[PDB]
């Protein structure tokens, strides 16, 4: 229970920070065909700014209390085994497929949005476990984390 | 005197638990930007430039064409690849 | 030697060389059988014997897998075995004869359901 | 121990009003804080800011009294509604840039369950007339 | 550190190349923790710290919050600063409303006025997405900041133009701060 | 009770006699107390020197569209949309 | 000097270009025509009996190693004789690409099974069936997925009324849920957005029989 | 409509006491029923054990409201998974018609005295689907509801109001004062 | 003054995204040695007792 709540907490001030751009908790309708429905207020990047700056603490204060955990790991790992060639023919994608092994991912492959100026690496696995792929969910985290840095620190003037 | 905290003693056997430095969570109006802020005035666009500024001759709906057919194509007219080969491995 | 495949199942596999070259043999028989205007027969030789050319002059490996790219030789084991099982259906399919079926009208027109000037 | 907390405790156990007026408090609220008088309400209701704790804990309000326990989340009139939800720093009594129309009508709780409850019904007078068989 | 067990190359980061040494002093570190449970030493250690951390839980009703100015919540039908109703039948808000859950109806008020006779929402049927008020032409309907609008009845629910009208009234202040801060800026 | 007799502004009563009544016996029929007819009414007609006048009937932005109303007649004439009145004499 | 308007990947178009002649001329007897839709991508328009072997051709030969099938999407268009169209669009790791298979089949004639050449189908066929209808030839289980237990048509059809025949409610008679014949509140209201000036005319007469 | 009263009525006005029924019994019977009825209102006030049912995206705030920045536990909730041991179900996302038949079963099988409150437009009406072939138009086709709670989702804030005027009318309920009458 | 979301002066510091162990008070050694030193000098007591 204790990883849930404790995320959950910091799943608020996300939340909130959906809220302050759109004015809904989830369910914004802020990406629309022409870009984003609308401007941003002011002073959210900075909020932003301090909510990536504890992210790493709360995401570490988790991660050191669950991953090694042998519960978790004898739990988790070795379940499920997936193969890279009967993945590939079931149709996978995502952390599953790149948890397998393949080295595959849509953001470095065929680039869809301003990814392009944003440099960082995906996480890897080599064992098919529940647990491997657990784990690159969690370095996904943290990457996703620094692509925030690159991209917040960057964002440009002009028309929305 | 700036952020409800337990007590000292507290704060030092929290570090120590925790085996990290630790930084406060609660967000606070100090730690937060100006709650109230001035006006925004957004910035006018590239096309809202006010002469050449035809939209007959930037308009991309009006641009699209239909499928063609790559045979009849060479009827108009290095084993081929689909594109740069990837080392998915 | 490398340690591992990088990949769940996909296994380190000794004699690659033997069983690369075993594989085109039988590949470019299968192609043998096939008619001598077929295209898909046309381009697998050169295809397949430019791989198996060019498997011999990289004794080492990781030499091999640098001139033949394309992946790595445990995979590329894998695509030639695939081809060897679409030869002996390509040639049960007998797909270069022309064509079985001629599309009725209006059947990949796009958009449907308009009026037309005969 | 009680290294000036304890103090804390007697400036609002004592200042509240003695025994009796910290616990009726305290059983009221489920929890006794210190804050300054934002702006006293039109309907008995007090309003409470205190930057010590933090932005869950910074605005809060005490009910008029005659609620007895029956405190309810409409209560809050609309003036006060940004304010309590750090939707507008400006406190009432500060801005008086909002309007002061006429028309406008005083507060009223979800009305839900009881005799004043609203009940839809059709805004359309009726569509095709009777014939008359007098006239 | 271990040395890999896969060599990588850039825009990757294997997450379990690095390897279990077999060396005694690394072989005996782990024993002992598996004989002495230290990893859990250090998670239990964990929880009992961060019981020194104050609750986030907010005292609601009492304390409450935060939104921002765009939350979208009760509608309400607003009336200009004469008083004048501000909804003119344009029906664009019905047009455009996903969920159609917008009913119109209107005429010529014996003025000459082109104004609603029938203006009805269905909370059991609107999204909440606030396409309504994005294109309503002259502010007619907003999606007021209320949100705890609970009824005991489904019929409570189906608002007519006589209860948004109240809505609007009751709301008016708080409404019109939220326009001054976001029509610049919408 | 008065809450089931008002007349709405739109111009509806129940019939004294009609099955449709009933839904009030236990809840209130929500009448509006400001009728929009009554309240423009009582605004005076403004008045202006030049033959062609412009309303937005509230301000800036936060009004209806601008809109141009001529005033040579001799009469009052009323905004389209804000149901201002204008006058020119 | 137009930066509204995007500038699509012109070596990609090059590549996929080249490589849609070399299909066509690998499989004369299957493949009917191969265009390359303005979207960068490429269609491969086959007859219903080549379904299988496209796909197989595909998935294994070294030019085309198209393995994933990323799903099987189906479309109806009445006023085609055999009007039941299906999409087989594919994915090759090994050279980075996409590519689109299309057939087409009526409401009556099966169709045939990629089970036996992409494990990953097998729900697939599964959903088409269910949505629409469409057969499939040797398939393991061909059971419903979507739609309830002992339901009666398939709903994604353009001859299907939105809101369906029937709905559900409760009894207390039987102590049971039960069908009843349609019944709304609110008869959903259209709106007819046609228009009448037309807004392309690069598709006019383009694309005529 | 009716409007709060101004500071000075307020001024006049007592404590509006707790019970609800109110303190002006008549006889020792009915002063008595009246404690009693109190007394059980209270249990069954402060102890309410929803069952999660949360179907769809709706469920999310379902959960949020179990998180700790709006704690429900603290008002005494509790999420009991057997349907047996819980009170109250919050119903909560789209109610298709192969579920139909299952939300009917969970219901009747949980015990009374039992609660549903509505959550989402989805459950209210059907919400955004309310012209489907495959949804139940609303959940009050199936089973009784008892609170409504519009949004979509509605916030966190919005679904605990809703919890605690569920608590007002389990408050209020007249089982023993009122028997006494039957 | 800022008329539009834009980052401050000197952009921003990087955010920390780095895995960080705890201090690792005991090894394999230490662990194993101490207990049975505690055990030995318990074994005393206990006999003493
Ligand atoms: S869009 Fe606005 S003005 Fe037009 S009908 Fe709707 S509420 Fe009235
Ligand atoms: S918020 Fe969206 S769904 Fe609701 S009434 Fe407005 S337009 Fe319709
Ligand atoms: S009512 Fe809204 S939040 Fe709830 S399930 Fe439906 S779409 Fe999702
Ligand atoms: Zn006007």
């Amino acid at each position: 229970l204790t990883p849930f709540f404790w995320l959950f907490e910091e799943r608020e001030k996300m939340m909130e920070f959906y809220e302050r751009v759109s004015g809904a908790r989830m369910h914004a309708a802020y990406i629309r065909p022409g870009g984003v429905s609308l401007d941003m207020p002011l002073g959210l990047m900075d909020d932003i700014y301090e909510f990536a700056s504890k992210f790493a603490e709360r995401l570490d204060e988790v991660e050191d209390v669950l991953t090694t955990n042998r519960i978790w790991v004898q739990r988790t790992e070795d379940i499920g085994i997936v193969t890279a060639e009967e993945a590939l023919n079931y149709g996978f994608s995502g952390v599953m497929l790149r948890g397998s092994g393949i080295k595959w991912d849509l953001r470095k492959q065929q680039p869809y949005d301003a990814y392009n100026l944003v440099n960082f690496d995906v996480p890897i696995g080599t064992k098919g476990d529940c647990y491997d792929r657990y784990l690159c969910r969690v370095e996904e985290m943290r990457q996703s984390l620094r692509i925030i840095d690159q991209c917040l620190n960057q964002m440009p003037a002009g028309e929305i | 005197a700036l952020r409800r905290d337990v007590s000292p003693l507290i704060q030092r056997i929290r570090a120590f638990l925790l085996g990290r430095e630790h930084n406060l969570a609660l967000r606070f109006e100090d730690g937060l930007a100006d709650r109230t802020q001035p006006q925004p005035e957004i910035p006018d666009g590239p096309s809202h430039l006010l002469s050449a500024n035809y939209y007959c001759q930037r308009d991309g709906r009006r641009e699209v064409l239909p499928p063609i057919d790559l045979v009849e194509q060479q009827k108009q007219l290095k084993l081929p690849t689909p594109g740069k080969v990837y080392a998915w491995d | 030697i490398k340690a591992s495949t990088g990949l769940t199942g996909l296994a380190v596999s000794t004699n690659p060389h033997h069983t690369l070259s075993a594989l085109y043999g039988k590949i470019l028989r299968a192609v043998s059988k096939m008619p001598q205007d077929a295209s898909y027969r046309k381009y697998t030789e050169q295809l397949v014997k430019q791989r198996a050319d060019s498997v011999a002059q990289h004794k080492d490996i990781t030499a091999l897998e640098k001139a033949v790219g394309c992946g790595q030789v445990e995979e590329l084991i894998v695509q030639a075995e695939n081809e060897l099982i679409l030869a002996r259906k390509m040639l049960g399919w007998k797909p270069w004869e022309k064509l079985v079926q001629a599309a009725p009208a209006k059947q990949w027109d796009w958009p449907p359901a308009q009026i037309m000037e005969p | 121990l009680g290294i000036n907390r304890l103090t804390k405790l007697f400036q609002m156990v004592r200042e509240a009003g003695g025994l009796k007026q910290a616990y009726l408090k305290l059983y009221r609220n489920d929890d006794l804080k210190i804050g300054t008088l934002v702006g006293i309400d039109k309907y008995g209701n007090k309003y409470f800011e205190n930057p010590y704790y933090f932005y869950g804990r910074n605005r809060w309000i005490e009910f008029a009294p005659h609620v007895n326990m029956d405190y309810d989340g409409s209560m809050i009139p609309a003036e006060w509604y940004g304010w309590m939800h750090y939707k507008t720093d400006l406190p009432p009594i500060r801005d008086g840039c909002r309007p002061k129309y006429k028309w406008i009508a005083d507060h009223s709780e979800n009305l839900s369950g009881t005799k004043e409850a609203y009940y839809p019904y059709s805004t359309t007078p009726n569509k095709v007339e009777a014939w008359e068989p007098k006239a | 550190e271990p040395k890999d067990i896969v060599e990588v190359p850039k825009g990757y980061v294997y997450v379990n190349n690095k390897e279990l040494s077999m060396e005694f002093a690394d072989i005996t570190d782990r024993a002992a923790s598996t004989m002495f449970f230290g990893e859990l030493l250090r998670g239990f250690a964990v929880t009992l710290a961060h019981i020194f951390k104050e609750p986030a839980t907010i005292n609601y009703p009492f304390e409450k919050g935060p939104l921002s100015p765009r939350f979208r919540g009760e509608h309400a039908l607003r009336r200009y600063p004469s008083g004048e109703e501000r909804c003119i039948a344009c029906k664009l808000c019905e047009a455009i409303c996903p969920a159609q859950a917008i009913t119109i109806e209107a005429e010529e008020r014996a003025d000459g006025s082109r104004r609603t006779t029938r203006y009805d929402i269905d909370m059991t049927k609107c999204i909440y997405c606030g396409f309504c008020q994005e294109a309503c032409p002259v502010d007619a309907i907003v999606e007021g900041p209320n949100f705890e609008f609970s009824t005991e009845t489904h019929e409570e629910l189906l608002y007519n133009k006589e209860k948004l009208l109240c809505n609007g009234d009751k709301w008016e202040s708080e409404i019109a701060s939220n326009l001054q801060a976001d029509h610049l800026y919408r | 009770r008065g809450d089931i007799e008002k007349v709405t502004h739109t111009g509806q009563v129940f019939d004294k006699e009609d099955y449709r009544n009933a839904r009030f016996v236990n809840a209130k029929r929500y009448v509006n107390e400001n009728w929009g007819i009554k309240l423009i009414e009582e605004v005076p007609p403004k008045e202006c020197t030049e033959r062609v006048v412009f309303c937005d009937g509230g301000d800036g932005p936060l009004g209806h569209p601008k809109v141009y109303i001529n005033l040579d007649k001799p009469g009052n004439h009323i905004c389209g949309y804000c149901g201002l009145r204008f006058v020119k004499k | 000097d137009k930066p509204t308007v995007r500038q699509p990947d012109a070596v990609a178009r090059s590549h996929l270009s080249d490589f849609g002649r070399y299909v066509a001329e690998c499989l004369p007897k299957y493949v009917q025509k191969v265009q390359l839709t303005a979207g960068d991508e490429l269609e491969v328009l086959i007859a219903p009996e080549g379904v299988v072997p496209v796909l197989q051709f595909l998935k294994d030969h070294h030019q085309a190693q198209f393995t994933n099938l990323v799903d099987i999407a189906g479309v109806d268009v009445p006023c085609r004789k055999n009007r039941f169209e299906v999409v087989y669009n594919l994915l090759s790791l090994r050279y980075n690409s996409r590519i689109r298979v299309k057939t087409y089949t009526d409401e009556l004639t099966p169709l045939d099974s990629a089970c036996e050449v992409h494990k990953a189908a097998n729900w697939y066929e599964r959903e088409i069936w269910d949505m629409y209808g469409v057969f499939f030839a040797n398939h393991p289980d061909l059971r419903r997925i979507l739609t309830d237990y002992g339901f009666e048509g398939h709903p994604q059809r353009r001859d299907f009324p939105l809101s369906g025949y029937v709905e559900l409610r409760y009894d207390d008679e039987k102590k049971r849920v039960v069908c009843e014949p349609l019944e709304l509140a609110q008869e959903f209201r259209k709106f007819d957005l046609s228009a009448p000036w037309e807004q392309f005319p690069n598709f006019r007469n383009a694309n005529p029989p | 409509q009716q409007t709060l009263p101004v500071a000075e009525v307020a001024q006049n006005l007592p404590k509006k006491g707790y019970s609800p029924f109110g303190t002006k019994q008549s006889s020792v019977a009915e002063w008595s029923l009246a404690r009693l009825d109190d007394l059980l209102n209270w249990g069954r006030k402060g102890s309410i054990w929803p069952l999660t049912f949360g179907l769809a995206c709706c469920a999310v705030e379902m959960m949020h409201i179990a998180a700790p920045r709006y704690d429900m536990d603290r008002y005494g909730v509790v999420f009991r998974a057997s349907p047996r041991q819980a009170d109250v179900i919050i119903v909560a996302g789209t109610l298709t018609n192969k579920m139909a038949p299952a939300l009917r079963k969970v219901y009747d099988q949980m015990p009374e005295p039992r609660w549903v409150i509505s959550m989402g437009s989805c459950a209210n009406g059907g919400g955004y689907y309310h012209y489907s072939y495959s949804v139940v138009r609303g959940c009050d086709r199936i089973i009784p509801v008892d609170i409504y709670v519009p949004g979509c989702p509605p916030t966190a804030e919005a679904l605990m109001y809703g919890v605690l005027q569920l608590q007002k009318k389990v408050k209020r309920m007249k089982t023993l004062q009122m028997w006494y009458r039957k | 003054p800022p008329k539009q979301d834009l980052p401050p002066p000197g952009g921003y510091k990087k955010i920390p995204f780095a895995r960080v162990p705890p201090k690792s008070y005991f090894t394999g050694f230490t662990t194993i040695g101490t207990y049975v030193v505690v055990t030995a000098v318990g074994l005393g007591i206990y006999y003493l007792t």
